[PDB]
């Protein structure tokens, strides 16, 4: 997270950071949505080009935390993967189109102050929600700017960081981008003439774009960290799967597994 | 610079 | 019925407020 603040402990229980085992590092970020999903972004696990190709025993999935590097002892659990789903029409050739993936846990977390599901939106959230102008909140433990110096600079966050995005009109996403976009994304940022910033960056990817509704008080899902070009540039702008739009896939593969 | 955990988890 | 869901622990449910929730729903009425 480019731009953002320090968390505060607990603000955003439904955060997980994917984990790989050797050489430890921090993958992505994901959601949990129930006590034995969680949801992140394709290209976290599954990208040819560079020849990622994660497994179920490649990764930890690690749920509760606040310090990015901490072994959070009382706090957070780990878990094993039982199975990856992967959309069938996730497109890596040309555009990142469906970029999202579910992940099922081993064994059942048990949720506490620190843990807790996000809810999944439904066809009226959906459309109340997701309207140009209209602020969602993202979260992550990835890089603070998109470059800076070695050794100096810093670099990566120690604790979680936030950081509130306008949505942006459909026809300002398309003229930002030589990409082809689908209606299968989203773009959030502030504008060049807007004088705030703010941007999802390297690791942040697969975490999750979140709106409150206040009419019940219940945050829900309505975007997936997907992609970019850079961190935090002028007339650039993060984009984001739209989780609405490919909720008949979750709703399939919950099902049938 | 991650804190160690359980071997159990990465062996 | 519907498990719960997107209501915090240690906010939602204590009727506490986040530092920088405000900006978010303020943004629903421009
Ligand atoms: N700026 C935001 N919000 N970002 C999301 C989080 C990571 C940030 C840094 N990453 C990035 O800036 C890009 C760099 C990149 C750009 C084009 C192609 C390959 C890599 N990685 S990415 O994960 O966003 C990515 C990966 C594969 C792709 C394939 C086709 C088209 C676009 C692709 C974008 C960007
Ligand atoms: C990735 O690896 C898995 C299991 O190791 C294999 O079954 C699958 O075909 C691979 N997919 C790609 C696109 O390389």
């Amino acid at each position: 997270i480019v731009e953002g603040s320090d968390a505060e402990i607990g603000m955003s229980p439904w955060q997980v950071m994917l984990f790989r085992k050797s050489p430890q590092e921090l993958l992505c970020g994901a959601s949990l949505i129930s006590d034995r999903w969680v949801l992140t972004a394709a290209h976290c696990l599954l990208y040819p080009p560079w020849d990622k190709n994660f497994t179920e025993n490649d990764l930890l999935v690690r749920i509760g935390k606040h310090s990015r590097t901490r072994y959070e002892r009382n706090i957070e659990k780990i878990s094993m993967l039982e199975k990856i789903y992967i959309h069938p029409r996730y497109n890596w050739r040309e555009n990142l189109d469906r970029d999202i993936a579910l992940m099922k846990l081993k064994k059942p977390v048990a949720f506490s102050d620190y843990i807790h599901p996000v809810c999944l939106p439904d066809r009226e959230t959906a459309a109340s929600l997701l309207q140009a102008g209209y602020k969602g909140r993202v979260t992550g433990w990835g890089n603070l700017k998109e470059t800076w110096t070695a050794n100096v600079g810093k670099g990566q966050p120690s604790v979680l960081q936030v950081v509130n995005l306008p949505i942006v009109e459909r026809p300002v996403c398309k003229d930002s981008t030589r990409i082809r976009i689908t209606d299968n994304m989203f773009c959030a940022g502030y504008k060049p003439d807007e004088g705030k910033r703010g941007d999802a960056c390297e690791g942040d990817s697969g975490g999750p774009f979140v709106m409150k509704s206040p009419f019940n008080n219940r945050w829900y899902q309505m975007g997936i960290v997907s992609w970019g070009e850079g961190c935090d540039r002028d007339g650039k702008y993060g984009f984001y799967t739209h989780v609405f739009r490919l909720k008949k896939w979750i709703q399939k593969v919950i099902d049938q597994f | 610079d991650f804190e160690e955990i359980p071997e159990e988890y990465l062996q | 019925g519907e498990a719960d869901c997107g209501l915090r622990p240690l906010f939602e449910k204590k009727s506490l407020e986040d530092k920088t929730e405000r900006e978010l729903l303020e943004s629903y009425i421009d």
